[PDB]
RNA sequence: AGCUUUACUGCAGGCUGUCGCUGAGGACUCUCACUCCGGGAGGAGGACACCGAUAGCCGGGC
RNA sequence: GACUCGUACGGUCACUGAAUCCUGCCCAGUGCAGGUAUCUGAACACCUCGUACAAGAGGACGAAGGACCUGUCAACGGCGG
RNA sequence: GAAACAUCUCAGUAUCGGGAGGAACAGAAAACGCAACGUGAUGUCGUUAGUAACCGCGAGUGAACGCGAUACAGCCCAAAC
């Protein structure tokens, strides 16, 4: 479906309607320093590594909407529930 | 030839004999080792923990 | 002023530099041709020996012992084993080479008792340690106020029961506080979890 | 499964061992301080159980009696020589350097003084080709060009017993008798005739190999069977 | 439970890089460790190989 | 340590199974082997960033191996609409 | 056992190798860290506590400091000269 790159809507920070911009959430990069990272190194040894021996799951026929809503004035963003959409393209 | 009765007839070989060390008829005169006390194999007497129940 | 000993000690802090370096490059050539256990008339590291209890006296013996370097020489499983227990290559023994050396020495001298041992280097495939042993039956030692303690019956086979210095360290008994919950007073009394 | 036959071999049990205690001599070139003054007389020609080829008993000037890898054309009475100055005739042994090029040699040494390693079977022979102060090139019976130290000793002439391979065994019994004098388990059961448990080619309702026969060089023992690291197979093209 | 394999997960083994042993003046010389041949003298090889450690590939041989 | 008191007319690993007449076509897949401009390819060391250090992120170089190319069926096998 | 199973669990159990004594082992802090102007070698018992901690964060696993007790005991070298 199509979607406006910008539009008026409630800003939970300002607590008043304002123009927000919509962006697709770009994945942040991992540091490899989180607790889970240390457990993988610590708990991996001879033979099977339990959970750390498992591999990536699969894919759902369609993914949900993963967007960021940025308040054009205060600059702060907020997240919303997403909805299944084969494709999402912005208008302007 | 049957492996039973007919094969029992050739058994006239002497192996296990009275042991000079423990007195049991377990000294294999061909191996020169006692299957019971270890004489001829070990200076120490043959003994294993599995010869009795684990907690005893 | 500095003792002469302090120089022997200071040289061995870097066995790969200086005269000591050339000395080793030479000795090890003869060493590699000697046997598993070689009794030697004088400690290669005097400061260390004396520091560990050595004494130019009757009943005090020293022998250099060579042990192979590396992990455990293990045989792969010949029956069912879960993946965890199917290893061979990465398994290492819980007793360090220096302890293996102290034991091989003590077996060579059945009447003697291990007093201590120290490292004297290694090449690419083996390590050498000099072990100091004591004749608990010689009166020269039975009458020595600094060593007669090793004459008591309860000191018999001390190396085989890990009562040696390298033994107690390898048993995780160094720390008297945190981290030694499963080591003191003994590995076995703690369920062997140390 | 169970270890394959190739694995039982290594254990060196009786079945796979050679009847060494029935062997005559570990044929090796004599050693000479130098000079070459060493010479001896052929006293007899015996059969060598380990090689199915004749061997020659020889008495040297210094009393030493020893069997030698006999080339063709050596008979009782003949006098052989061993040394840098040894004559250049059949039966004599001298370093490759003193040997004239283009001359058939046998029982060649790999490392000078090792006693002889190459070309020692029935009727074979090496071929000295190039000389030098450094390297002496020899063409081994396999057809390969072997660079060798000119100081490596070698015997002149082709090995005796040539043509042994020309006559067919005809019957199993004859093979049997020969096999019995070697370190070899015989007869041979085809892997494809065994059970899956016994060989990688075993199993099936009919006889055929499971996978392809050409196996990687890296294959582990127990699996390296069939055509080992074959660069090609068949006769075509 | 035995057996199979491009089932899942691993483990031996082979190959390969790297570190240690290991030294002198991306290709090269040398000798002194180390290896091998020689009864010895001495010869070949040589900082490689072997061995110890680690990494990638192959890996129903288990 | 066996093979081996052995050395290619050897011995190992496989297939077929006396003699006689013979043994066609196929290298795409799989296997093995050889080559390889380029692509891909780990760790140590090295460079950048980061941290008074460190974790960590990136880069450069690139072994075997793979991609790609070739050889090979008395190699696994195939020989139809 | 985890109602399969690979880490985990059974368990550092069974079993194996080596060895001491009448008891072994431990032991006079490079400790503790109720953080203190505090405690004061070591075992062990009661408790702390199924607490903290671990763990396909599943099933399960699991201390310590301290405290109350028992019994108490503190020393010898290496080096300097
Ligand atoms: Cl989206
Ligand atoms: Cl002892
Ligand atoms: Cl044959
Ligand atoms: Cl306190
Ligand atoms: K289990
Ligand atoms: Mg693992
Ligand atoms: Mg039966
Ligand atoms: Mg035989
Ligand atoms: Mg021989
Ligand atoms: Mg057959
Ligand atoms: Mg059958
Ligand atoms: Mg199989
Ligand atoms: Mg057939
Ligand atoms: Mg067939
Ligand atoms: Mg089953
Ligand atoms: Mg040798
Ligand atoms: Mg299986
Ligand atoms: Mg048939
Ligand atoms: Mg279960
Ligand atoms: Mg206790
Ligand atoms: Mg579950
Ligand atoms: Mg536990
Ligand atoms: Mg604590
Ligand atoms: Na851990
Ligand atoms: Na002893
Ligand atoms: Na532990
Ligand atoms: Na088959
Ligand atoms: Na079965
Ligand atoms: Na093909
Ligand atoms: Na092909
Ligand atoms: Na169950
Ligand atoms: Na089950
Ligand atoms: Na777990």
């Amino acid at each position: 479906m199509q979607m406006p790159r910008r539009f008026n809507t409630y800003c939970p920070h300002c607590n008043e309607h304002q123009e927000h911009e919509v962006e697709k959430v770009r994945s942040g990069r991992q540091t490899g320093m989180k607790w889970i990272d240390r457990q993988r190194e610590r708990n991996s040894g001879i033979g099977n590594d339990g959970k750390f021996s498992k591999v990536p799951g699969g894919d759902k026929p369609t993914k949900k909407t993963d967007l960021k809503y940025r308040c054009g004035e205060c600059g702060k963003a907020h997240l919303r529930e997403g909805w299944r959409a084969g494709r999402l393209e912005f208008q302007e | 030839t049957g492996a039973g009765t007919p094969s029992q007839g050739k058994k006239n070989t002497t192996t296990h004999t009275k042991c000079r060390r423990c007195g049991e008829k377990s000294y294999h005169t061909k191996k020169k080792v006692c299957s019971s006390c270890g004489f001829g194999k070990s200076a120490k007497r043959r003994d294993y923990e599995w010869q009795s129940k684990a907690g005893e | 002023a500095r003792s002469a000993y302090s120089y022997i000690r200071d040289a061995w802090e870097n066995p790969g530099d200086g005269q000591l370096a050339e000395l080793q490059w030479q000795r090890q050539q003869e060493w590699r041709n000697e046997g598993a256990v070689e009794r030697i008339e004088r400690p290669t590291r005097l400061d260390k020996a004396r520091s560990q209890g050595y004494k130019a006296k009757q009943g005090v013996i020293v022998a250099r012992v060579s042990v192979r370097k590396g992990s455990a020489r293990k045989r792969r499983h010949k029956a069912g084993r879960r993946s965890k227990r199917q290893g061979v290559t990465r398994i290492t023994r819980r007793k360090d080479i220096q302890r293996v050396a102290e034991e091989r020495a003590s077996r060579t001298f059945p009447n003697l008792r291990v007093l201590n041992s120290y490292s004297v280097g290694q090449d690419g495939r083996q390590k050498w340690h000099e072990v100091i042993l004591i004749d608990p039956n010689h009166p020269a030692i039975q009458n020595d106020d600094d060593l007669s303690w090793i004459c008591a019956d309860d000191q018999a086979d001390r190396v085989f029961r890990g009562l040696t210095g390298a033994g107690r360290r390898n048993r995780g008994l160094s720390g008297k506080g945190k981290g030694s919950e499963k080591t003191r007073p003994s590995l076995r009394s703690n369920g062997g979890k140390g | 499964g169970r270890r394959i036959q190739g694995q039982r071999r290594g254990r060196g049990t009786s079945t796979f061992r050679a009847p060494s205690h029935r062997y005559k001599a570990d044929l090796e070139h004599r050693k000479v301080e130098d000079g070459d003054v060493i010479a001896g007389t052929v006293v007899d020609i015996e059969h060598d159980p380990a090689r199915s080829a004749p061997v020659a008993a020889v008495e040297f000037e210094d009393g030493d009696r020893r069997l030698i890898l006999a080339p063709e054309g050596v008979g009782v009475g003949d006098e052989l020589q061993v040394g840098v100055s040894a004559e250049i005739a059949p039966g004599n042994t001298l370093p490759l350097a003193e040997i004239p090029e283009g001359v058939p040699v046998c029982n060649v040494e790999s490392s000078p003084g090792d006693g002889g390693k190459f070309a020692r079977a029935s009727g074979v022979n090496a071929q000295l080709l190039t000389h030098d102060r450094n390297v002496a090139v020899v063409k081994l019976p396999s057809g390969e060009m072997k660079r060798l130290d000119p100081q490596c000793r070698a015997t002149i002439g082709v090995v005796a017993g040539g043509g042994r391979t020309d006559k067919p065994f005809v019957k199993a019994g004859n093979k049997h008798h020969k096999m019995k004098a070697r370190g070899t388990k015989w007869p041979n059961v085809r892997g494809v005739a065994m059970n899956a448990v016994d060989h990688p080619f075993g199993g099936g309702g009919r006889q055929h190999p499971g996978k392809p026969k050409s196996i990687s060089r890296n294959a582990p023992p127990g699996r390296k069977v069939g055509d080992i690291a074959s660069k090609r197979t068949g006769r075509g093209g």
